[PDB]
């Protein structure tokens, strides 16, 4: 299909030319889409604006706003790249397991700033710009680091163990450009989450505990509900109310519909669109660091 | 039926809901521990083994049960 | 000849001789055992 | 990727005039299903007799009442683009020409009872909108009809989808290729908030906002066309309509002592007796003080009040940098202003992903 | 691009119930054994009781790829 | 670019071929397609994982993580699979509507078996190798079904644990289609074991709702004119993030119905696409 063309920068260095001609696999992101681009827009100096380093939230929203692309094979004659447009097959590509850990089959690969570790910085000797290869994972540790960073942001104003493996992280938060967005979205979620069923739920704690006394599913909630039980007795606990009509009234349906709508909204806002579903053949679906695979469009 | 000298010597693991449905039930919360502790799957495994044995006696057969995985019908 | 076969089948007849006659057995009708087998299609495909 | 699907419909919401390209047809829903679903979402507040009266009026005004709600696949489930343009696209770009176009259409199509049908449709739409019922939850994606044929009181028009429609060379139109045009009310000014150059592939989105005021409501079927991300479309719509968002929020509230001692009573003086004082005693006489909140409320409807923005990815463009030209066309019995475009196709899915604010 | 395909067919010669098979060799077993532990703590829990605090303190103080 | 083959079961010719003659529009899917595959790895017997029998949630997650494919071949003496893909042509795209439930043109394909009520999924229990197919309903229809079943479950639990049930339990909830009758929820004394997995789900949902609506009044009353109090908030955020990916059930297959097969009688020739 359609393919973009990027002009080759001058003063080519064989040290990185050999790596580019051997690997042909890397995930990159771009903002300006153009078939004929000579200097594109991936410039750290241009993105530095005033001079202060970008914040984690600023980088996150910039990545969310910007699109994604997959680097195809590179020929000495000209540089070719493939962008992500509509849901159509894109044959003639190549991918590699950039992440140091294995990836499950049918996983949507996302783009995140390098925060997992100090990745190698390839300082190009050209004059145009330089390219830095990130090393992150799509969602596994992302779903935890986003929670940690939002918790830190809301509290201002680590060690993760999995199968005997310890992972280290380095947080960075020095700007308040995203604090306003964070507080706005959290207050919007709080305003959209309150419904009329909470009063009924709070007015049923004795019946709930009586039912759960001979059920066994109590520890799985009380191991973490250290304050929920304390706050349960500090509420109105009103008696059974009277509905204005008992023929076509059901607040349960309204509140579950509102919860479904809010959950869909938050999933859409926090979910990066990436239509990448590979299909393995013959060999196992689990990938290993140091192997080469193909591209399959579904 | 097998031994006429006496009955089973482990009454604590011979009834229906003796220990299997109490401890190793899955829904109520290592392969043999689930293979030989639930009557439904035990019965279905014995039925499949008997069907395979009768098929072999009558008449392939796909290299299953008696082959590949050991400790199957000949437990 | 494989463009159109409609899953053709063949039949083979085999006898079971034991020994020549030497007295009153008495003789009877011999068993005309036979076997029937179907064909299978296999192909290999790749990308180049 | 291109399929030819035709619908067996004779005259649902259209006249047997000369077929034209650039038409969008949607799928409606049975009123019985929508009223059965909304009888519990109404939550009182309005008299239900007006909805029944409007439904009866719509049934009486609809031609052949014995065919709707029964039979096979012949019913009222499609709407022509001309009716939508006449009912909605009248106060968008140029009113002094839109009203003339509407009058010409209603004088050249019906010429005997077009005004009565139009006013009946307007009243039924007002009744179905004022009752706080959203009909967009049942509308599904539909193809665009493109075919020229005629028969004896019969017309079977096929529909196409996304693909090489302009490259198939059907050789059935006036020219060697196909015609693709859109009405005047298809684009809105966005440079005031998007002065940056639109370097990339643009997308076509359908926007259907909702209004909530004092005993007055209206519809606005706009057509946004911006290169911004899908997740930012709701934010852009809210920013553009910020002068009316506050009024809508204020008018949507239809249908108190805090607890600042938690920070001081969290660690010390904690009467945690939610199990020991309940499972032991009957608790029928020790419930004396507790909390009262000094208030009494029943129902806080907020999800169905802040919903005022929507957008769906419908229609794409094979190539970017599309340039629009303002020209004139002469067809049919009257000359109407039209805008000719190029490199525009249809298709997609009707995935409703709204972001209320 | 092109794909090389060779659509052919094959037929059997003799019966499939006349053959002899036997084992030749096996790989050397090497698995973790000895001081192993179960995943009962990580596999949910059970019926709660009034001794939850003391039992969780005991679990914490005791806590401080093959399983058995 | 490779062929797929299947193994024909033995000593099961008549009943299986009679079932296959009537059911010509079945759907078969594999998590990882290979050159040679058997029937003992895509059935219910192979769904046992994590030392527990498969449940409704496990079936739903397996269906979500699995791919989508269709086959069209009914031969009494032959049974083989075909390659499915955009590059590989698929002549003869003929399918049969296995589900007797009436549908509409332009719907969304989703995998949701009706195990909550009125399943009527008869299988072959003589061998233990059964492939239960789910019913196809649009996204809005599936959302309404989920809402109604969870409402029924919560109202039943409230009635059971309240010792004073409310006389109103149904009201007026009748689903129709162009003036028709569905005749659903006609049984009350019937009990099933599938409700053991939804009680925890509804309890978690109501706990999340309660904590979310309580955190508004605990942080700051803007609208009102040794305990860090952070573990509960962190757990709620983690559970919300985990459920964000779980709630994603966007349809992949597209339905393009030519005219209508169910206009006068459901269960006829229906067209479909792979968009």
């Amino acid at each position: 299909p359609f393919e973009i063309e990027v002009l080759l920068p001058g003063e080519l260095s064989p040290a990185e030319t050999s790596a580019l001609q051997k690997c042909e696999g890397k995930i990159i992101t771009f903002s300006t889409l153009r078939h004929r681009a000579s200097l594109v827009d991936i410039a750290l100096s241009s993105y530095y604006i005033n001079g202060a380093p970008p914040d984690t939230l600023s980088l996150l929203e910039a990545y969310r706003m910007r699109f994604a692309a997959v680097i195809t094979r590179v020929i000495p004659g000209k540089l070719l790249a493939h962008a992500i447009g509509v849901g159509t097959p894109t044959p003639g590509l190549f991918i590699q397991n950039t992440s140091p850990v294995d990836l499950c089959n049918g996983d949507y690969i996302c783009l995140l700033p390098p925060v997992f570790g100090s990745a190698d910085s390839i300082r190009l000797d050209s004059v145009g710009l330089e390219i830095v290869f990130p090393l992150t994972i799509p969602q596994t540790l992302m779903r935890e680091i986003i929670a940690k960073v939002v918790a830190r942001a809301v509290e201002r104003t680590d060690v993760i163990c999995y199968n005997g493996r310890r992972y280290e992280l380095e947080t960075n938060l020095q700007h308040r450009d995203g604090s306003d967005a964070a507080i706005r979205t959290l207050v919007l979620n709080l305003m959209f989450s309150i419904n009329e069923g909470c009063l009924l739920l709070l007015a049923l704690i004795p019946t709930l505990l009586v039912q759960g006394a001979h059920d066994g599913y109590v520890n799985l909630l009380i191991q973490t509900a250290n304050c929920v039980r304390e706050t349960g007795q500090l509420i109105n606990i009103p008696p059974m109310p009277r509905i204005q009509d008992g023929h076509r009234r059901f607040p349960i349906y309204e509140t579950i519909s509102s919860w479904i709508s809010t959950s869909s909204r938050l999933g859409d806002t926090l979910g990066t669109r990436a239509i990448l579903r590979v299909c393995v053949f013959d060999g196992p679906s689990t990938v290993h660091p140091g192997d080469r695979t193909a591209v399959i469009q579904v | 039926v097998a031994y006429t000298d006496r009955a089973t010597l482990n009454p604590w693991a011979s009834q229906k809901h003796s220990y299997g449905d109490r401890l190793y039930n899955g829904t109520y919360n290592y392969s043999p521990c689930f293979k030989f502790f639930t009557p439904a799957e035990v019965n279905t495994n014995c039925n499949t083994l008997d069907r395979l044995l009768m098929e072999a006696k009558a008449v392939p057969p796909g290299s299953t049960e008696m082959t590949q995985d050991p400790c199957g019908l000949f437990q | 000849e494989l463009a159109y076969v409609r899953d053709g089948v063949i039949q083979f007849e085999v006898q079971q001789p034991m020994i020549a006659r030497d007295g009153p057995h008495p003789v009877d009708q011999p068993v005309h055992n036979y076997m029937v087998k179907r064909i299978h299609k296999r192909s290999l495909s790749a990308a180049f | 990727t291109t399929q030819l699907i035709q619908q067996v419909s004779l005259t649902d919401f259209f006249r047997p005039d000369i077929e034209h390209a650039g038409s969008i047809v949607l799928i409606l829903r049975h009123p019985s299903d929508m009223i059965g679903e909304a009888n519990t979402l109404t939550q009182a507040g309005r008299d239900p007799d007006v909805l029944l009266e409007g439904l009866r009026n719509l049934f009486n005004a609809c031609t052949a009442p014995w065919t709707v709600g029964e039979g096979g696949g012949l019913r009222a489930y499609v709407t022509s683009l001309s009716f939508i343009a006449a009912c909605r696209a009248e106060e968008y770009t140029d009113k002094q020409a839109a009203d003339a176009n509407r009058t010409a259409i209603v004088s050249a199509y019906g010429c005997s009872r077009m005004e009565t049908r139009l006013i009946r449709f307007s009243e039924c739409l007002r009744a179905m909108v004022q009752c706080h019922v959203f009909p967009h939850r049942f509308i599904s994606f539909f193809g665009s009809l493109l075919e020229y044929t005629i028969q004896d009181n019969l017309c079977n028009i096929t529909a196409v989808a996304k693909g090489p429609q302009e490259a198939a060379r059907t050789d059935k139109t006036s020219t060697r290729r196909v015609t693709a045009n859109i009405p005047a009310c298809v684009f809105w000014d966005v440079d005031k908030d998007l002065h940056l150059s639109a370097d990339g592939l643009k997308h076509v989105f359908l926007v259907f906002v909702y209004t909530q005021r004092r005993q007055r409501e209206g519809v606005r079927l706009h057509l946004a066309l911006s290169q911004l991300n899908e997740q930012c479309f709701g934010r852009g719509i809210g920013f553009l309509l910020g002068r009316i968002r506050a009024e809508n929020a204020a008018w949507g509230t239809e249908g108190t002592r805090a607890l600042p001692l938690v920070q001081l009573s969290n660690d010390p003086t904690s009467p945690r007796c939610s199990i020991g004082e309940i499972t032991g005693v009957n608790w029928n006489l020790a419930r004396q003080r507790l909390y009262q909140w000094t208030g009494d409320f029943r129902g806080l409807p907020t999800q169905l009040s802040c919903m005022y923005a929507a957008y769906t990815l419908i229609g794409t463009i094979p190539s970017e940098s599309v340039r629009y030209t303002r020209r004139m066309e002469r067809f049919g019995g009257y000359n109407v202003p039209t805008i000719w475009l190029e490199g525009v196709v249809w298709g997609g899915t009707n995935t409703w992903n709204e972001c209320y604010y | 691009n092109f794909t090389l395909t060779q659509p052919r067919a094959h037929v059997d010669l003799g019966v499939g119930y006349t053959a002899v098979c036997a084992t030749a060799a096996l790989r050397c077993p090497l698995t973790d054994m000895g001081n192993t532990a179960q995943n009962l703590f990580f596999s949910r829990g059970g019926v709660p009781m009034l001794h939850d605090n003391v039992t969780e303190s005991l679990r914490r103080i005791t806590a401080s790829a093959s399983v058995c």
